């Protein structure tokens, strides 16, 4: 039932630029939102939890925020190592609407 | 410490029942959500379902119900593909939620399932 | 109807199991209270998904 609409599909940014990634929830999820980073051949890595908390060992340049149904992942000073694909995860397994991933955002660095 | 290892990934003909196992080790916690996530080649992550480890509480994605069965063991969590199709070709990961808050902190490296006729 | 009815029953059964995993026991009571507040907010949130 829960649909996480993730935009944009792809972003190209030069080193030191700011990246904005958005996720729109089809239902009220409150702080039930997390952000993941995935590089080829690797499993995803937790970046943000409870919509705005920085996960253990994640650079301070990764910022999460949420207002109602809209969630934002900001990467302030993009580095070459930040080239990856990004995903939001909304909801809860036992919620009526279940849990769901966004379609992902492929970030390329110029 | 906390570790997840998935196994069982094979090449199967469509409709051949297959079971994947998530070896669960070093978790201090007793009960926690153990989730199954899949990724078709060149595609996004998809939530399949989860089980809350202390109990027998299974939760499935709308598309996953009937086609997948998550089972809890003493030291493992299994995912059975009851009747796979070419559309089930993916790497299957198990991911643990260590707080009960909904987010995934620990992931396995994945197991690849290929479904070809 | 029946799928949603079953989910709600499965969700309440899960909520009860979480409360049953936090039985009452200084440091232990503070720890107990934190975990009860957490189970309460999870239950409140899970249930709200079924209430509209």
């Amino acid at each position: 039932e829960l649909v996480m609409t993730q935009t944009p599909s792809s972003v190209s940014e030069p080193v030191g630029g700011t990246v904005t990634i958005k996720c729109q929830a089809s239902q009220s999820i409150s702080s039930w939102l997390s952000w993941y980073q995935q590089k080829p051949g690797q499993p995803p890595k937790l970046l943000i939890y409870d919509a705005s908390n920085l996960a253990s060992g994640v650079p301070s340049r990764f910022m999460g925020s949420g207002s109602g149904t809209e969630y934002t992942l900001t990467i302030s000073g993009v580095q070459r190592e930040d080239a990856a694909t990004y995903y939001c995860l909304g909801g809860y397994p036992a919620a009526s609407y279940r849990t769901a991933f966004g379609g992902g955002t492929e970030l390329e660095i110029i | 410490q906390e570790q997840l290892v998935e196994s069982g990934g094979r090449l199967v003909t469509p409709g051949t029942a297959l079971t994947l196992t998530c070896k669960v080790s070093g978790f201090s916690l007793s009960g926690f959500w153990l989730n199954w996530v899949r990724q078709a080649p060149g595609k996004g992550l998809e939530w399949v379902g989860a089980i809350y480890r202390g109990s027998g509480s299974e939760w499935y994605a709308s598309w996953a119900k009937g086609r997948f069965t998550i089972s809890d063991t003493s030291t493992t969590v299994t995912l059975k593909l009851t009747s796979p199709t070419t559309e089930d070709t993916a790497t299957y990961f198990c991911a643990a939620d260590t707080t009960d808050n909904g987010y995934f902190t620990i992931w396995g490296p994945g197991t690849l399932v290929t479904v070809s006729s | 109807s029946g799928d949603s009815d079953e989910d709600l029953l499965k969700a309440v059964r899960l909520i009860k199991f979480l409360y049953q995993s936090n039985p009452p026991p200084r440091n232990r009571r503070r720890r107990w209270r934190e975990r009860q507040r957490q189970i309460h907010s999870i239950s409140e949130r899970i249930l709200s998904t079924y209430l509209g």
